[PDB]
RNA sequence: GGGGGAUGACCCCAGGCGGUAGGGGAGCGUUCCCGAUGCCGAUGAAGGCCGACCCGCGAGGGCGGCUGGAGGUAAGGGAAG
RNA sequence: AGGUGGAGCCUGGGAGUGAGGGCGCGAGCGAUAACGUCCGCGUCCGAGCGCGGGAACAACCGAGACCGCCAGCUAAGGCCC
RNA sequence: ACCGUGAGGGAAAGGUGAAAAGAACCCCGGGAGGGGAGUGAAAUAGAGCCUGAAACCGUGGGCUUACAAGCAGUCACGGCCCCGCAAGGGGUUGUGGCGUGCCUAUUGAAGCAUGAGCCGGCGACUCACGGUCGUGGGCGAGCUUAAGCCGUUGAGGCGGAG
């Protein structure tokens, strides 16, 4: 059992019971996000359309992340131009609970 | 006052030294050739991570259209499928689908197959 | 438990005496001792000299018992250059290095037991 | 999410006959079998791919007016060390080599595009190693 | 008042150009004049008024 | 830039943001002075050597451990080898 | 008349530049030669030797790179390996 | 010092410790040097002596490498070693993708055009007096003192020629 959820311009396969750090949304920790989009059964036959209605899944918003940095840097050769720029980009972590069809 | 260079240009110098650590030869122990070595990789990784995009999508189409041709039709024809079909789902990615789920991939197939047939 | 010997100042070039002291290296002290007297290099003495002094070290010293002996460790550093002019055609005198070495044999018990 | 990839696989061994089937068009397919490009696990650094076998080439068919006309070259570092050889005399003298070299060339090139082509184990008209699977194929 | 509450108004110590030293800051290597030729120079022009 | 009217720093919304000569604007760091008959300091100053840690777009600033053994010197301002 | 634009005009402060090159078009010189030379109108490179295509390649085709993503649609050019 | 016939040119080079308490004596050794002992708060403070950076040289350990080809990196996955309860991170590099050094001068340079063996120190937009704009303030039909004079724990004030 699993689905394909779409969160942030992407989609996810989770489980019941996966931790997944996914692009940050606004809830404060431990606040409750179903998300009514999702893409795909695990016990088949249900894919279709976009998106199945009716069907959504649960994950409780555990915290709002920034992740590690990424050094971002820019050089031109025999112009005299260099430049650095420091880049954490912010994230929220998920647990994904159960998913309802 | 005068103020002489003490120990601003040591701590520059050894700061940048020390992003060189791995490089071969004087590349990490010399900040001349560190620094320029330097600026390539900061170039090269901003590249790449553009390329990374590209290069990653690459390898999930040649798996897709791999196992579709197993059920034998194409990837051109299979994303044309998946387009009418409504089915817009796949985000190429879930071709993890393709290896890890099998008749999830063939019931798509044929909500692909039909459409237009 | 173990030993130690370091000539310093040495008037010779390391890389030279470095390849002796490569010759025994983890050897027993009684083939250490027999190798470096038919070793035909200069560095040869000067190393056994060394060897020695950290055998007598060990026995007398650190009470380690001769016959149990072998060569743990050993390396020459480089100490110091004795810089001489040397004049040469045309007036242009270069200048020589006349190297300096640091020598050091460490010396252990071998297992024994 | 990771994207997948495998782990250590289960080698597979495959047979053609190529009697009759061209050349460059018989050497497409077995350049993708080769590095196993077919297989949905597909993996670009790490030679997961099948062992082609391949026997009554010296068989093969090749169209226009090649036998006479195509030339296949080698050279020494030497002086006019350059070699010329038809088509036809290599087929009389060492028939395949042609689909070898066909091959060699479609294959990438670099350490693991020299792998595949050591799976690659052609014969000229029947029989081969008897020792795995192999399948075939038209 | 107090002696650490002094200080003067947003304007008035405005403070100053520098070069020619970073890459960065502009006015770096040719530090402001461009290259060139006579003005470039050390005592540079001939005294533009006339 | 336009709202919210905190009279701006905070919040939405919308746009711009390749760049040499060159113009503009904000900062960082170094030496010295006021702050100082103060404060930090042998339960360890400056300097050194590590860090995968925290803050900053960045220049930098922190913090922790090792070394080191007598100096260092906030906030806020002033001056330059 | 439309046209609110990193548009325009007026006053002042600080410049740099006054060696340009390719290509298209239109002319002269040249031989209806030159990666030739000299003007015009455009363009790009210069400063976009950043990105895709053209095997490789400043200026030809595609397209103006604020940062991140293992999402999607296209451009030129491609879809036997 | 040294260099120059001469006039003349002209350097390098400071630091043990609070105190010599500057290591008796024993051991290897010709001495040098070291090892114990001892001194000391500390001796990788031991006199080639505070701190002790970097190039550079060496020993030991982990990962790696003898059918691959390269501006030496970078993006990916995998292996092995390390740290961690885990998810996680540090090291290393097998393979695969991408990849024409820095600066300077140029229409245009990876360029087979200049400069640089490498490291550490030193090294280049200032100051005076005028000017001219702008800015922060004082006073405003006015503004403002110069020399000097008095006075002063680094105290100011006077002075109206101009
Ligand atoms: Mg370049
Ligand atoms: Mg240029
Ligand atoms: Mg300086
Ligand atoms: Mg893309
Ligand atoms: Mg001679
Ligand atoms: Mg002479
Ligand atoms: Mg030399
Ligand atoms: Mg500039
Ligand atoms: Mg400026
Ligand atoms: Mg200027
Ligand atoms: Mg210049
Ligand atoms: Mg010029
Ligand atoms: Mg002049
Ligand atoms: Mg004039
Ligand atoms: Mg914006
Ligand atoms: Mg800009
Ligand atoms: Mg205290
Ligand atoms: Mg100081
Ligand atoms: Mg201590
Ligand atoms: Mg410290
Ligand atoms: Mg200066
Ligand atoms: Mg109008
Ligand atoms: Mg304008
Ligand atoms: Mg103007
Ligand atoms: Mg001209
Ligand atoms: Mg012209
Ligand atoms: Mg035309
Ligand atoms: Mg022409
Ligand atoms: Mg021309
Ligand atoms: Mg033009
Ligand atoms: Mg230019
Ligand atoms: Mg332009
Ligand atoms: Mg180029
Ligand atoms: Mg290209
Ligand atoms: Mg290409
Ligand atoms: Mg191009
Ligand atoms: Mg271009
Ligand atoms: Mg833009
Ligand atoms: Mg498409
Ligand atoms: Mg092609
Ligand atoms: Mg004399
Ligand atoms: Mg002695
Ligand atoms: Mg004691
Ligand atoms: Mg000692
Ligand atoms: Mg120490
Ligand atoms: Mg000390
Ligand atoms: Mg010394
Ligand atoms: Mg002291
Ligand atoms: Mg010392
Ligand atoms: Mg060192
Ligand atoms: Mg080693
Ligand atoms: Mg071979
Ligand atoms: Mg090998
Ligand atoms: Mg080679
Ligand atoms: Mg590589
Ligand atoms: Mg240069
Ligand atoms: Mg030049
Ligand atoms: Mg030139
Ligand atoms: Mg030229
Ligand atoms: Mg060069
Ligand atoms: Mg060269
Ligand atoms: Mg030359
Ligand atoms: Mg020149
Ligand atoms: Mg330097
Ligand atoms: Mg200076
Ligand atoms: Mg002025
Ligand atoms: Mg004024
Ligand atoms: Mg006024
Ligand atoms: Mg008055």
């Amino acid at each position: 059992m699993f689905a394909i959820v779409k969160t942030g311009g992407k989609q996810y396969r989770v489980e019941p019971g996966l931790k997944l750090r996914v692009e940050k949304l606004d809830a404060e920790p431990g606040a409750t996000v179903e998300l009514p989009v999702l893409l795909l059964g695990g016990e088949k036959t249900v894919v279709g359309t976009p998106v199945v209605e009716g069907a959504s899944v649960v994950a409780e918003v555990l915290g709002h992340g920034r992740g590690k940095k990424i050094l971002v840097s820019k050089f031109k050769a025999k112009v005299q131009y260099r430049r650095k720029k420091g880049h954490r980009q912010p994230y929220t972590e998920l647990l994904i609970k159960e998913i309802r069809g | 006052p005068r103020a002489k260079t003490g120990v601003v240009r040591r701590r520059k110098h050894k700061k940048i030294l020390k992003l060189a650590k791995g490089y071969w030869g004087l590349r990490s122990k010399s900040f001349r050739k560190a620094r320029e070595t330097l600026f390539a990789a900061g170039n090269y990784a901003y590249a790449h991570r553009k390329r990374r995009k590209r290069d990653f999508r690459r390898l999930w189409i040649v798996r897709i259209n791999a196992a579709c041709r197993q059920h034998g039709l194409n990837y051109s024809t299979f994303i044309h499928g998946l387009k009418k079909a409504g089915i817009e789902v796949d985000r190429k990615n879930l071709a993890d689908l393709a290896v890890r789920e099998p008749q999830v991939f063939a019931e798509l197939v044929e909500r692909a197959k039909a459409a237009q047939g | 438990m173990e030993a130690k010997a370091i000539a310093r100042y040495v008037r010779i070039s390391p890389r030279k005496v470095r390849l002796v002291v490569d010759l025994i290296r983890g050897k027993s002290l009684e083939e250490a001792r027999n190798i470096l007297r038919y070793t035909n290099k200069r560095g040869a003495y000067f190393v056994a000299k060394v060897l020695e002094s950290a055998a007598a070290n060990a026995v007398n010293n650190h009470d380690m018992l001769e016959d149990r002996l072998y060569v743990k460790a050993a390396y020459v550093d480089e100490g110091p250059a004795l810089k001489r002019v040397l004049p040469r055609a045309r007036g242009r005198a270069d200048i020589i290095k006349k190297r300096t070495s640091h020598i050091t044999v460490i010396l252990g018990e071998k297992h024994g037991k | 999410m990771k994207t997948y990839v495998p782990k250590q696989v289960e080698p597979r061994w495959v047979l053609i006959d190529a009697e009759g089937k061209t050349l460059g068009r018989l050497a497409t397919k077995i350049a993708t079998l080769l590095r196993g490009k077919h297989r949905p696990d597909w993996t670009p650094n790490v030679a997961m791919g099948d062992f082609v076998v391949v026997v009554n080439a010296d068989k093969i068919r090749v169209t226009g007016k090649k036998l006479e006309q195509k030339i296949y070259t080698r050279y020494s570092g030497y002086p006019g060390g350059l070699k010329k050889i038809p088509l036809e005399k290599m087929l009389a003298t060492h028939p395949e080599r042609v689909l070898e070299h066909a091959v060699k060339g479609m294959l990438p090139k670099g350490p693991l595009g020299r792998r595949l082509f050591k799976r690659l184990k052609v014969y000229a008209g029947p029989d081969h190693p008897h020792q795995a699977q192999r399948p075939e194929k038209l | 008042m107090k002696l650490s509450d002094l200080r003067p108004n947003p304007g008035a110590n405005k403070r100053r150009k520098r070069v020619g030293r970073g890459p960065g800051s502009g006015h770096g290597k040719t530090a402001t004049r461009g290259h060139k030729g006579q003005k470039s120079r050390s005592g540079g022009l001939k005294d533009p008024r006339r």
